[PDB]
């Protein structure tokens, strides 16, 4: 029970009014990001190579992991603190805002979060509370205001408040500095409609008048005052403390469905390098065990080299092969999956079909961290008051794109039932001949008739029926008793009955919806038998529990307040902006970073495979099969951008002709594209490939001679003519599945195989002074001086997209 | 907004191919149509080609060339007899092989002084840390350093034609003329300065395993140190442990006769590199060239089973995709 003085001066353990929708404050920034850094799998593991590298003595250093490490962890850490400092400034053109105050016979200025428990605001028509005041007294006699809390509880209709009767006559700011009082309240609370109080207002001689409070005198924060000149309220929750802001649940960590299934790719990917690493070193020791297989008097250890344990060098070359193939694991990926997820995210910021002209402002991007999961979504639990409402523009035909889509559309509000009801039918959730299973407290007056009819309509009523025939409604007051009361009962589960007739149903209905209620039907729905990716799309203060509670959580730029467009991911200024943003930019979205993870494997399996195989006939002495300078410039040079420039301008299918279409948005749903099905044939592609770029080049040097002088080739010929058929290969399989040939693309996929060509042609054939082994001198130019090295490198080409081109003509037809 | 471009609006000028499979068939044909062809065409190349190989490492009792697999007073010696049933008609190409020898191994590839066989005035008296275990002996730093230069293979192959008369005529190799012409004209060059060679290797040793150290490795000055051509075929590893090396080539004759007549020869060769001690062998390999190389039946026969197999996919998906 806080006490608040009414002019903070005597007839401090409170808040500061601010306002904090961002994640990272300035000191937990690294200690958090980082922590989320690491929940991929690949920013671990290259962490503990990096420190068993520093611990112990290898014949490879530090900077071959910490380099890339440290620079995909600050790559994605100035991101991720940009995105974030933007949600800093959002929050300091509300904070920082004007609103006045009688701070002693004189009407201040502070701003709106300079504002202390136990000062005499002033609000204007139209002008929402910045904290939650205690009506003293109001322009016009009578002590009423008329409040309408449209964003606060759903609720469209003008709310009356009573003021203070002892002070109903103080104005003029000059009388308001003639106030002694003493407000003793509650500690707050997130009930919303409760509240208890007292005013004692100290007479100068003697006056006990205690005129206890109530909820028809507290006014809210985020409640417009309409029809009225001014007020004069007296702050006594500030901000984080406000029944508002008690209805906030609190910020998580959100990673998109293709963030999850990396995870499981770099699983498969673990147990792939764990066992080249481990076969090689099995056999590495085996053929070791002849004594004339090591040291076989042509090249001899050094005396150091000879004195090391064998205990001890069985571990540096496991720890060695794993060095080797560590090209397996792509931590260059990071840096293209953020490049793309941020230069892709203003797609639509740019959108002029997200353009509302009596706003004027369009679609909003608070994180680009889940661009590819609204093309994800299986349900949506949107908002009535206010993003559905008389109906918007298009908010019956944009369900019915919802539903042709395959989702599953619930309208979670906060207002009566039927006017709820009403405004679902109106929109056409609820159709004429929709069987309505009511579960509301109309019908459900006790405690025991619910489970009467729960199952009375479920086991019985309900499956034994289809689509439209039934649809659900619910309250908040009974969907408490299936919550609440039915966490003990568990011989006949309700949420599990009454789980069963929501993923039976076409559509549901909840009202009298409180803000976290709201919040534990979208957290019912992410668990039951599997991960329904989920939507919100609210507009009010209300709608922010289920916005930071969903897989992806959409906010509507309204007229009432911008509660939701801060704590959301994005923000279109209307409802029917939903389903071009779900249908057209979510599976193109998808398309885009699901085909950049599944050619990122591809791509690092077909380079390290000839080089795992090389091993067999070196003397397992983990030696390169390709150059050094190649190895570095393959991730980043040579095959880095072709895939960049598809992530991010390649349209499978026309952006107008899936916005109409609304069907094809169920052929990705699922993940399909990240199954098990697509990931076992770019793994078998990749192995079939790697497989003859080797084998098909190892049965090429048999000859003695490649040219028609009779000179013979090294080893560094032999890697340069399985790196050309490399890059040819899996720059040609993309060019493959390409479908949108912009000039971009054109422009990459044949100049970065222009580039390896002319750096190759470059980079060997001078004698570079800086170097210490100029061992490629004129390996490519001599390579590509003989007739049999041309026709042996198209045909391992060939031989090698036989696959991806038998596949066009199979699964191209019926 | 007055952004709406047709790059920020995803509206950009694109090609769009619909890749279906009524025009794909024609590919599966022109495909095969020119891989057979080629596979047939490059498949009778490679078997014009004349080779033989014949291996003298010893290791056998009836060996004309293991009576010093293990000698006791060297340097040894050993004629061996082949026969060519068709003369040679080109030039000709000797070679030497070597198996179960790991050139392309990780602690012997590393093993060289590529700076210091490069003339740098510098690396030739310090020469690298890669070439340690041969890097220095006798406290002087070794010339050419490093275990590639000092196992070099110092086999002296001589070939005779056993003429009408029991006298054999010996056939003359050529031997400059076997080195890639880059690195023996440009990545391989002799030291900084000086007239005769003998000079420019002033502090340097010669390899251990050597008899005669780099600057009398023969006697052509332009033949003679770190640019000798056995000495810069050797120092290119093998990519596989068979290998063949280019050794010598008999340009062919100005007159129409062929460059190795039919008949029996001598191949008396000194026995010299030991590659017993690790279960190699070691062969002579005589042969003829062509464009495409030497003789691999590998891209005859796999231009035909992949041009093959297409011309064939291609009928069945067109007999298949036919019935509609
Ligand atoms: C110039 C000659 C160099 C010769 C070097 C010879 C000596 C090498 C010694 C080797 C020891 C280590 C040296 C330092 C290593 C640097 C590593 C580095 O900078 O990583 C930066 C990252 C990651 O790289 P990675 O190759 O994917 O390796 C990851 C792997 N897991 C690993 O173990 O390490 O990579 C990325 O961050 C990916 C960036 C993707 C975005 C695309 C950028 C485009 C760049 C420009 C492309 C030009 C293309 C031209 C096109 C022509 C016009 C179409
Ligand atoms: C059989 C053998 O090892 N030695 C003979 C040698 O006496 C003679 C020579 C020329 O015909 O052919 C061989
Ligand atoms: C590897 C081998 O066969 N051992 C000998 C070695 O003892 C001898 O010193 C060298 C020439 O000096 O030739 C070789
Ligand atoms: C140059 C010469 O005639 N004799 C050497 C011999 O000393 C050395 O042992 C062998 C390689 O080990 O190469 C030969
Ligand atoms: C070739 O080898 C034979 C083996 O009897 C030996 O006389 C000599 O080294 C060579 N013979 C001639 C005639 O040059
Ligand atoms: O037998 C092993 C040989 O090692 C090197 C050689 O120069 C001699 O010192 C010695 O005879
Ligand atoms: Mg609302």
């Amino acid at each position: 029970t806080r006490t608040v003085f009414v002019g903070n001066h005597p007839v401090q353990r409170f808040c500061d009014n601010r306002i904090v929708s961002s994640k990272y404050t300035l000191w937990n920034f690294l200690p958090k990001n980082l922590f989320e850094q690491f929940r991929r799998i690949a920013n671990f593991y290259f962490l503990i190579i990096f420190l068993v590298q520093v611990t112990v003595d290898t014949p490879t250093s530090p900077v071959t992991s910490g380099l890339p490490l440290f620079f995909v962890i600050t790559v994605t850490a100035i991101k991720q603190g940009y995105e974030d400092w933007l949600r800093h400034r959002a929050d300091n053109e509300v904070n920082k805002s004007t609103v006045y105050i009688i701070e002693n016979a004189k009407r201040v200025r502070k701003e709106s979060e300079k504002i202390k428990v136990g000062d005499v605001v002033e609000v204007q028509a139209d002008e929402t509370f910045p904290c939650d005041l205690i009506l003293l007294s109001s322009c016009t006699t009578d002590g009423t205001c008329y409040v309408t809390t449209a964003s606060l509880d759903g609720e469209s209709n003008c709310k009356t408040h009573y003021a203070v009767r002892d002070t109903i006559a103080l104005c003029t700011a000059e009388s308001i500095d003639t106030l002694r009082a003493a407000i003793e309240c509650e500690q707050p609370q997130p009930d919303l409609y409760k509240f208890v109080g007292r005013i004692n207002i100290y007479s100068n001689s003697l006056e006990a008048v205690a005129r206890s409070l109530g909820p028809e005198n507290l006014l809210l924060k985020g409640a417009t005052l309409k029809n009225t000149e001014k007020i004069y309220g007296v702050a006594v929750y500030t901000g984080m403390e406000t029944k508002m802001a008690l209805n906030y649940q609190g910020k998580s960590q959100k990673r998109s469905a293709v963030e999850k299934s990396i995870n499981a790719f770099l699983i498969v990917y673990l147990f792939i390098l764990l066992t080249k690493a481990a076969v090689c070193t099995t056999l590495k020791y085996v053929w070791q065990s002849t004594p004339y297989n090591d040291e076989p008097w042509y090249n001899q250890k050094t005396q150091k080299e000879r004195e090391t344990l064998k205990v001890l060098k069985m571990f540096t070359d496991f720890l060695s092969f794993m060095v080797l193939f560590n090209f397996i694991i792509p931590v260059s990926m990071y840096v293209t999956v953020e490049m793309q997820k941020f230069l892709g995210s203003f797609f639509i910021s740019w959108d002029k079909d997200f353009y509302d002209e009596e706003i004027n402002e369009g679609a909003l991007v608070n994180t680009s961290d889940l661009n590819e999961e609204l093309g994800q979504v299986d349900y949506v639990f949107t908002d009535k008051t206010g993003t559905l409402t008389k109906l918007q523009d298009q908010a019956a035909e944009t369900i019915e794109a919802l539903h042709a889509a395959g989702l599953k559309v619930w309208v979670l509000t906060g207002d009566k039932m039927e006017t709820a009801k009403s405004t679902c039918y109106a929109c056409r959730l609820f159709q004429t001949n929709t069987e309505l299973l009511e579960l509301t407290t109309k019908t459900i007056e006790e405690s025991e008739r619910k489970e009467d009819r729960l199952h009375e309509l479920l086991i019985e009523y309900r499956k034994k029926l289809e689509h439209q025939e039934y649809g659900l409604i619910i309250d908040g007051s009974t969907l408490s008793l299936i919550l609440n009361s039915s966490q003990d009962s568990s011989s006949n589960n309700y949420k599990s009955i009454f789980l069963q007739i929501c993923m039976k149903c076409t559509a549901v209905l909840c009202c009298r919806m409180a803000p976290l209620q709201k919040a534990q039907i979208v957290r019912m729905v992410k668990n039951l038998k599997g991960s329904p990716i989920t939507l919100s799309i609210g507009d009010g203060a209300n709608d922010v529990s289920m916005i930071l509670e969903s897989h992806v959580g959409i906010g509507i730029k309204g007229k009432e307040g911008r509660q939701a467009a801060r704590n959301s991911d994005y923000s279109v200024p209307k409802f029917k902006h939903l389903k071009k943003l779900l249908l057209a930019h979510g599976h193109l979205y998808y398309v885009r970073i699901a085909h950049l993870v599944q050619y990122f494997f591809y791509k690092n399996l077909c380079f390290i495979l000839p080089q795992f195989l090389y091993q067999f006939f070196c003397g397992f002495s983990q030696q390169p099969l390709y150059d050094a300078a190649y190895l570095t410039m393959y991730n980043i040079c040579f095959t880095s951008l072709p895939i960049l420039a598809y992530s991010l301008l390649e349209q499978h299918i026309n952006i107008d002709t899936l916005t109409s279409d609304p069907r094809l948005y169920m052929k990705i749903s699922g993940n399909a594209m990240l199954q098990l099905g697509p990931f076992l044939y770019w793994t078998f592609l990749a192995a079939f490939e790697g497989t003859v770029f080797f084998f098909g080049t190892y049965f090429l040097f048999q000859t003695a001679s490649l040219e028609e002088n009779g000179k013979v080739y090294g080893n560094w010929t032999f890697g340069t003519i399985v790196f050309t058929v490399l890059v040819f290969t899996v720059t040609l399989k993309l060019a493959l599945d390409t479908r949108f040939w912009t000039w971009i693309n054109h422009f990459v996929i044949w100049g970065s195989l222009a580039f390896y060509v002319f750096f190759s042609f470059f980079w060997g054939g001078i004698i570079w002074p800086f170097l210490k082994q100029q061992r490629m001198y004129f390996v490519f130019a001599q390579m590509l001086s003989s007739v049999s090295t041309w026709l042996a490198i198209i045909l391992l080409i060939f031989i090698s997209l036989f696959p991806e081109i038998l596949l066009i003509v199979l699964k191209n037809v019926r | 907004r007055p952004d709406n471009t047709a790059f920020k609006q995803q509206r950009l000028p694109a090609w769009q191919p619909i890749l279906t499979a009524g025009t794909v068939l024609p590919i599966f044909f022109i495909i095969g149509l020119i891989f057979i062809p080629i596979g047939i065409g490059i498949f009778v190349t490679s078997n014009n080609i004349r080779e033989i190989e014949i291996d003298y490492t010893g290791t056998e009792p009836s060996s004309p060339c293991n009576k010093c697999l293990s000698p006791d007073v060297t340097p040894c010696f050993c004629t061996i007899n082949f026969t060519l049933e068709k003369s040679f008609e080109g030039n000709v190409f000797m070679y030497y092989g070597l198996s179960n020898f790991y050139q392309n191994h990780r602690r012997y590839v590393k093993s060289r002084d590529d700076s210091q066989l490069n003339g740098d005035s510098s690396a030739l008296l310090n020469p690298s840390k890669e070439c340690e275990p041969y890097r220095r002996n006798e406290d002087k730093p070794i010339a050419p350093c490093g275990a590639i230069m000092n196992s070099m293979f110092n086999d002296t192959l001589e070939l005779f034609l056993i003429g009408q008369d029991s006298y054999p005529i010996p056939i003359a190799l050529k031997k400059k003329g076997i080195a890639w012409w880059t690195d023996k004209n440009v990545k391989f060059r002799n030291p900084p300065g000086g007239d005769n060679l003998e000079e420019r290797f002033k502090g340097t040793t010669k390899p251990v395993n050597w008899l005669k150290p780099v600057y009398m490795l023969d006697s052509d000055p332009d033949n003679n140190g770190f640019i000798n051509e056995d000495f810069i075929v050797w120092m290119r590893t093998a990519a596989l442990p068979t290998f063949r090396k280019l050794y010598r080539l008999i340009e062919r004759k100005s007159d129409l006769h062929p460059t190795l007549p039919a008949g029996r020869y001598w191949l008396n060769v000194t026995y010299n590199y030991p590659v017993h001690y690790f279960d190699g062998r070691k062969r002579m390999i005589l042969s003829t060239i062509s464009w495409m190389g030497g003789k691999n039946p590998f891209l005859g026969i796999a231009y035909i089973a992949v041009g093959s197999i297409s011309f064939l996919l291609g009928v069945v998906l067109l007999v298949i995709n036919h019935k509609y």
